[PDB]
RNA sequence: GCUCGCCGGAAGACCAAGGGUUCCUGUCCAACGUUAAUCGGGGCAGGGUGAGUCGACCCCUAAGGCGAGGCCGAAAGGCGUAGUCGAUGGGAAACAGGUUAAUAUUCCUGUACUUGGUGUUACUGCGAAGGGGGGACGGAGAAGGCUAUGUUGGCCGGGCGACGGUUGUCCCGGUUUAAGCGUGUAGGCUGGUUUUCCAGGCAAAUCCGGAAAAUCAAGGCUGAGGCGUGAUGACGAGGCACUACGGUGCUGAAGCAACAAAUGCCCUGCUUCCAGGAAAAGCCUCUAAGCAUCAGGUAACAUCAAAUCGUACCCCAAACCGACACAGGUGGUCAGGUAGAGAAUACCAAGGCGCUUGAGAGAACUCGGGUGAAGGAACUAGGCAAAAUGGUGCCGUAACUUCGGGAGAAGGCACGCUGAUAUGUAGGUGAGGUCCCUCGCGGAUGGAGCUGAAAUCAGUCGAAGAUACCAGCUGGCUGCAACUGUUUAUUAAAAACACAGCACUGUGCAAACACGAAAGUGGACGUAUACGGUGUGACGCCUGCCCGGUGCCGGAAGGUUAAU
RNA sequence: AGGACCGAACCGACUAAUGUUGAAAAAUUAGCGGAUGACUUGUGGCUGGGGGUGAAAGGCCAAUCAAACCGGGAGAUAGCU
């Protein structure tokens, strides 16, 4: 059956990637919480 | 021209294997590990000027590093670059 | 020429076509075409603002000359063409100085026919000229509402506007609505009536024909749940309410004009 | 194995399915309740 | 290794996405593998991915994103012009053969092609975020010409055969060759050329558009395939010499023709139909400012450059998405034989597999199937399930009907094999020869050869000739819904939703209406034959009475009536 | 010609049986509907929570939907167990 995760790298990055978190106020606050929690990978880039 | 300070840092090791060996003893090509940011003009110039031979053409691939592990600790090795340096008819090394 | 299709396969049983042998079978004139991307009924916020729109055939826009600015230069009608963006047909015309333009095609106008815009134009159907020079009681289409702006009244097929008065700087116009409106008399207008009247006689025949003009289905309000439409719910068919829009405003009677700026120009509302 | 066992015990903790008992177990409880009414 | 079975429009082959070393070799069997394991997609180590031509990057753009200024907004921020990004689309160029354990249009051999830089030489008006062309583009249908590919004959090499026969109307195998370059064909489109003039293409224009003449009747554009060359080369069934028996080298015959033939190519064509079918760059042209014995343009030759990243391997799956080595999901490409209308179906080729627990026994019972005396719905909520029907041709076919249907109504008959008509016909294709020449990829004649239905008559076999697989059960009365469609992903596919059609009502354009603190945007580059809302729901005959209540529309006299 | 007819791919999901600590958190097998269209599909884009989208089922919005998920107010409150 066709499950929910149908992967695509270009949609992974355009959607949840770094240049797209940095592109706005609230994604920068996301990166700030991931750095502050101290996190090995911030976004999902590769 | 390429400066000689750049041109010394490019070639890194001769690559020893059996594909390399049959490339030397069968098709004049010496195979050698180069700098990761080394272009084909740099490798050609560096073999022209550091082994004093005449290079016909260079073919460069980039080899991806293998994820090994020690104990239960993984790690990728490291990517390197391998240059197939096709020499002319007059060569030794 | 309207044609009833023979009833092979339902779906064709009730279709009436409006065929026109004088339309150009071929490609339109290219440098008066441009891209017309379809929207889906959705504004710059992405949201559906006008419902029921979407799909349909790909269409190219045709720059139709509504202004009719080339004054005094005659133009022969080169051909007539199908325009997908309108109810009427468009005539491709060729001015004497070698410029082609598309105009709305009036009623009698065929290929090889002289039209002429401007003040000293002859009064005959196809000639755009200001309404201080048109006689009272003449059918007139493609009417401007502000001088220099372009035609906006009576553009849809089979539609005309009658000039009934010339009191001063204004002409009283019986719009196709039935409404009497004052327009400034310097506004150009094209003589005759616009010419595909039989457009209203076609009957479409099946559901997919509506679909291919870009008209998605209309779910009626009473078939929904109360969260969706004010008509909603009820254990079999159940109306019981005064009929409203999906936003609660009364349909079936309730007047929704509020302008106050253009009420000066309305002599009598429609009836 | 321990991580997969904790997550695979954590599988039906936030479920919705009402005809299946505990999200997964098939039953006849729809007919039992429905016949009780 | 020999047999046996399974897939073969896939369970073969090649990719994209996705993964990321799973690829290949050596080595180990702890754990992983639903068992054992010497094996493995497991552990460990080593190796492996070679590009001017493939793809990305790059040039150009769609939807859409972002957006200097800007308009707007308590702040955050919204929208958006110039612009700038964004492929799933447009834009230069390589093919055959060989090779590795593992890469190959990348390496090697042979033969090519493309785009830029620079230099020389000959001629020369060049020049844009500007004008024109072009790129540039729908659905369906129909043939015609081809090819891939296949079949048969010829040729060449080999065999004459475990059991009757098999020197022949016999058996097995091979019969392959590309890009590029040259020619220009079956088609398809368009009249061509010269001169003058002009309110158009923001300016200019020799370009485009337009208006006059004059002359010629042809020119041009495009185009599959074939043919020639590439190629006296490669490949080639097989033999020969050594053989770490794994193979390794050497040598190597024929290498043709006929017919059939695509869903591929001519074809972005042609015919037709409404529902009227991207953009921008490369490309070709025109000039403006400027530069004008310079620069630049064109042509030939030479020379240099073409960087960077991807390239392993799986990819309908044990490697991706499904927690699993999961009976599920996953886009594109190639598509042989026989029978067949066919990409169905049966059996097969190439190729790949036998599904990572086995050995027995042959109880009840469960599951998947086969058959069944007599009866034949008596079962049951209900013919649920099963059984039955099932092909092609011809005959024949009712009520009712919107004249289309109903209709494949219903119901029948024929069907294999052999021989003759006819040493294979009708038809298709069509050589050599002959005739003419505007002479060749020509047309006329001619029929050799190949292919080849279908029908009748005669005979013969079986219980049965649509023999397997595949492949309608039919009829009568009636409710609802007109019809095709849509819907409760995961107990409801329906009479429900939709629908064409009808009506009412709003709406005069800065439209009503909707999203939006606003700007703005959709409505719509539309304009009342249009658009929005509401109900009803093809079609036919129709749609009666009630305005007291609630709503809406209209009226303005009087009563009451806020801020002030 | 056709929201035409029969029928594969392709899309679907009408019936039955199995399965129901499944091979599978919705499938398999045998039949079944559509199959040139209101079709189907790939790649990208847009719409967002009292909001979207809806040929309307209160359906769908990441195995979640009469108001998603995450985090916080938050140790809500619980005359109840």
């Amino acid at each position: 059956m066709k499950r929910t995760f149908q992967p695509s790298v270009l949609k992974r990055n355009r959607s949840h990637g770094f240049r797209a978190r940095m592109a706005t106020k609230n994604g920068r606050q996301v990166l700030a919480r991931r750095r502050a929690k101290g996190r090995a990978r911030l976004t999902v880039s590769k | 021209m390429i400066r000689e300070e750049r041109l010394l840092k490019v070639l890194r090791a001769p690559h020893v294997s059996e594909k390399a060996s049959t490339a030397m003893e069968k098709s004049n090509t010496i195979v050698l590990k180069v700098a990761k940011d080394a272009t084909k003009a740099e490798i050609k110039a560096a073999v022209q000027k550091l082994f004093e031979v005449e290079v016909e053409v260079v073919n460069t691939l980039v080899v991806k590093g293998k994820v090994k592990r020690h104990g239960q600790r993984i790690g990728r090795r490291s990517d390197w670059k391998k240059a197939y340096v096709t020499l002319k008819e007059g060569q030794n090394l | 020429a309207v044609v009833k299709c023979k009833p092979t396969s339902p779906g064709r049983r009730h279709v009436v076509k409006v065929v026109n042998p004088e339309l150009h079978k071929g490609k339109p004139f290219a440098p008066l075409l441009e891209k017309n991307s379809k929207s889906g009924g959705r504004n710059n916020n992405g949201r559906i603002t006008t419902r029921h729109i979407g799909g349909g055939h790909k269409q190219a826009y045709r720059i139709v000359d509504f202004k009719r600015n080339k004054d005094g230069i005659p133009a022969v009608v080169e051909r007539l063409e199908y325009d997908p963006n309108r109810s009427a047909n468009i005539a491709l015309v060729l001015y004497k100085d070698g410029e082609r333009r598309y105009i709305l095609a009036p009623k009698g106008l065929k290929a090889g026919d002289q039209i002429q815009s401007g003040v000293d134009a002859a009064i005959k159907p196809g000639n755009t000229l200001p309404m201080r020079n048109i006689p009272v009681g003449s059918t007139v289409h493609n009417v401007e509402m502000k001088p220099g702006k372009g035609g906006q009244l009576a553009r849809s097929a089979g539609t005309y506007v009658q000039i009934v008065a010339r009191d001063g700087a204004y002409v009283t116009l019986r719009l196709r609505s039935g409404e009497m409106r004052k327009v400034e008399a310097d506004c150009r207008a094209t003589l005759g009536e616009v010419g595909n009247a039989e457009h209203m006689l076609r009957v479409l025949g099946k559901a997919g024909a509506a679909r291919w003009r870009g008209v998605r289905p209309t779910v009626r309000g009473t078939a929904m749940n109360p969260v969706d439409h004010p008509h909603g719910g009820g254990e079999g068919r159940n109306f019981g309410k005064h009929p409203v829009t999906p936003w609660g405003v009364q349909t079936k009677g309730k007047k929704t004009r509020s302008n106050k700026r253009t009420d000066k120009f309305i002599v009598r509302r429609r009836s | 194995m321990d991580i997969n066992w904790r997550h695979n015990q954590s599988t039906f903790y936030h479920f919705t399915s009402d005809h299946r008992i505990s999200g997964w177990k098939e039953t006849n409880a729809m007919y039992v309740a429905l016949n009780s009414q």
